[PDB]
């Protein structure tokens, strides 16, 4: 069903798809990264005889939501205690020495101890750039305790980094084990994500979506279909969702499956965003539905696709899969 | 094969974070609203008399037409008045009457006249009109009307000649009538059903974007909205009332959509495909606006407890700050 459609939606799906140089490039800087911090990590170990406990990719590598465009990847460096200024610069100043036992490529490496993160840049033209977010599980227990009126009882190093930012960083990090575990095996979700991020991009009515909101979106919408969908189809049902007034102040909004607090993921838009987002979609439902699809998607009309880059070697994860 | 979105169907996928807003003001208004359009104790009263007294008439010349030609198959009380959906300042009933002889005008004429004359034999003071129309005949009092929807048994409609008898469309009408009203009986005898379709026909005279949903569309959608759910019990009236324009809103009519299958045709009939791509696109795009009016507390002028409110589907308006656009035609001609 809606052949014309699908062809549509694979056909702006490519011309959004990251070039394979980019690909390239993005696989060579995540990866050489990786074995660095294990190299960073191993030395700590041997300069002990734990400290860091791993490192996971989050957003868009995680989720093979790349586009042509992007320079921004993620990962999350996991820390046994909760991640101090000392182990932040401990950790950039050893990076860049690890980095030449897998790489001669130049790297600038620099920590925002704000950020409670360390940005690495190449040196291509645009350069791409890797942030490493440094947390611990220890950071959301702390503020779970909190939350739940106990008391914290913490020989705090004088340097313990922003909890905020160590907290939205676990936040990123159950995303993407979410999303490896029910966006990806969900036929046409990848894909339909790919292409509203760039309908996002293009339209700024859908701007505040862009991420999360729009991942979860997709993936609810998507998923509360009884049967696969092809892209075009698929297109439609987010479509078809946001048209019924989902996102409206007064509709159930879309409930963050990662929080234990419950919270609306699109709860931070205001009300005229909403009624703005809501009209839009109304709008390229109909023009979908009358054969102009291609106007919503930005393209004239024409006359697993969802890997992007090989899982980690060097931090192999157990792969979860959407139940067939 | 595409069944569009709807919120009512999986609920529990979309949990809500926060409950939903008091919306006791919405209900007491569709009340108040159902209670202004619903017949008067007078009309109710006028139209149960005509009917009961035509009907009689008519089951008598059933079982006893002796030298009457006309002769008479079966009776059925259909549509509004059968349903319980009628609406206050419109007093008419319709009786489908099924001959077993081919329905020529002549025998219409004839048919009414005898029908109009049994009942001023047996009750002179009683002062009735009796017309004949293209669907067969009526008889009015001062007070109510009951239309005669003939049409006739299955032989004679594959034997039917447009020469002298009665259109086909209107003899297939009449029986379709029939179905819808023993498919109703069946499957929308619940209160809020009846009162949503009450309502929706009120929303569609006063939004004609509407105007392309004909009864039985709005029949089938009234009780889609209350019944069809997961709840396994009829949803509340504010419910399915916002329910039908968000499912409009989300498409449910439009091409692709399975829409609502027409349960008193065969096999798989798409009622909404009565409507043209143009219409179906209006009806869409109509509802799709009142579904942001109401989120931004519009009822009372969606209810049409303010005035006209028929504006508000092609005009913006403001909302406590928020401003609303309509939703704008898409449908383009080839």
């Amino acid at each position: 069903i809606f052949v014309n459609d699908d062809r549509h939606v694979m056909a702006k799906h490519s011309s959004v798809y990251p070039t394979q140089e980019e690909l390239e490039a993005v696989q060579n800087m995540v990866s050489h990264t990786e074995r660095a911090l294990k190299a960073v990590s191993d030395w700590i170990d041997e300069q002990e005889k734990r400290t860091l406990r791993g490192v996971m990719r989050v957003g868009l590598v995680a989720k093979g939501l790349l586009l042509k465009g992007d320079l921004d990847l993620e990962l999350v460096l996991l820390c046994k205690e909760k991640p101090t200024t000392a182990l932040l610069d401990k950790v950039a100043d050893n990076l860049a020495i690890q980095l030449t036992t897998v790489t001669e490529d130049k790297y600038e490496i620099l920590q925002s101890v704000d950020d409670a993160a360390i940005v690495i840049k190449n040196t291509k033209e645009p350069p791409l750039s890797l942030t490493i977010h440094l947390t611990s599980p220890v950071v959301r227990e702390e503020m779970e305790k909190v939350l739940a009126g106990e008391t914290l009882s913490v020989n705090d190093p004088p340097d313990v980094l922003d909890r905020q930012k160590c907290l939205a960083a676990l936040a990123s990090l159950r995303h993407a084990k979410w999303f490896q575990a029910r966006a990806n095996g969900l036929k046409s979700c990848v894909i339909v994500i790919r292409v509203l991020r760039d309908l996002c991009t293009r339209v700024p009515t859908w701007g505040p979506l862009r991420g999360w909101p729009l991942e979860l979106l997709c993936e609810k919408s998507i998923g509360t279909a009884n049967r696969p969908m092809g892209a075009g189809e698929a297109l439609r049902r987010v479509l078809e969702c946001l048209a019924s007034g989902i996102v409206m102040p007064d509709g159930s909004g879309i409930y963050d499956p990662c929080e234990k607090e419950a919270t609306d993921a699109i709860g931070h838009l205001d009300r005229q965003q909403r009624e703005d987002i809501t009209q839009s979609a109304q709008h390229a439902l109909r023009l979908a539905a009358f054969g102009q699809l291609h106007k919503v998607l930005g393209m004239d009309p024409l006359p697993d696709y969802t890997v992007q880059i090989p899982p980690s070697t060097t931090y192999a994860i157990t792969p979860m899969k959407r139940p067939m | 094969s595409h069944i569009p979105f709807d919120f009512y169907l999986c609920e529990m996928a979309f949990p809500r974070v926060k409950p939903a807003p008091d919306e006791t003001s919405f209900s007491e208004a569709l009340l108040k609203r159902n209670q202004d359009l619903a017949p008067n104790s007078a009309e109710q009263a006028s139209i149960l008399s005509l009917v009961t007294k035509i009907n009689n008439v008519i089951d008598n010349l059933i079982v006893a037409p002796g030298t009457f030609e006309v002769q008479i198959e079966e009776v059925r009380q259909v549509g509004s008045y059968k349903k319980g959906t009628m609406t206050t300042g419109h007093n008419v009933a319709d009786l489908v009457v099924i001959l077993k002889i081919l329905p020529t005008l002549e025998a219409v004429a004839a048919l009414g006249n005898k029908v109009v004359e049994s009942l001023r034999a047996q009750d002179p003071s009683e002062v009735l009109t009796m017309l004949t129309n293209e669907t067969g005949f009526e008889i009015s009092s001062s007070d109510a009307t009951v239309k005669i929807l003939i049409t006739t048994v299955p032989p004679n409609l594959r034997k039917l000649d447009p020469e002298l008898h009665l259109d086909i469309k209107v003899l297939q009408s009449a029986l379709a009538a029939i179905r819808h009203a023993r498919w109703f009986e069946e499957n929308a005898s619940q209160s809020t059903v009846k009162v949503l379709i009450r309502l929706l026909k009120d929303l569609r005279i006063r939004f004609p974007g509407f105007e392309p949903l004909t009864p039985w569309i709005l029949d089938l959608l009234g009780h889609y909205a209350v019944m069809n759910n997961p709840t396994r019990q009829p949803l509340a009236l504010n419910v399915a009332y916002r329910r039908c324009l968000q499912i409009l809103a989300a498409g449910l009519f439009l091409p692709g959509s399975v829409g609502i299958t027409d349960p008193c045709e065969s096999g798989n009939f798409r009622v909404h495909t009565v409507m043209t791509l143009e219409q179906q696109d209006m009806v869409c795009y109509t509802a799709q606006t009142l579904v942001r009016i109401l989120s931004h507390g519009g009822f009372r002028k969606i209810l049409g407890q303010e005035g006209d409110a028929s504006y508000l589907a092609s005009e913006i308006s403001t909302w406590d700050g928020v401003i609303v656009t309509p939703s704008e035609k898409a449908y383009e001609k080839p």
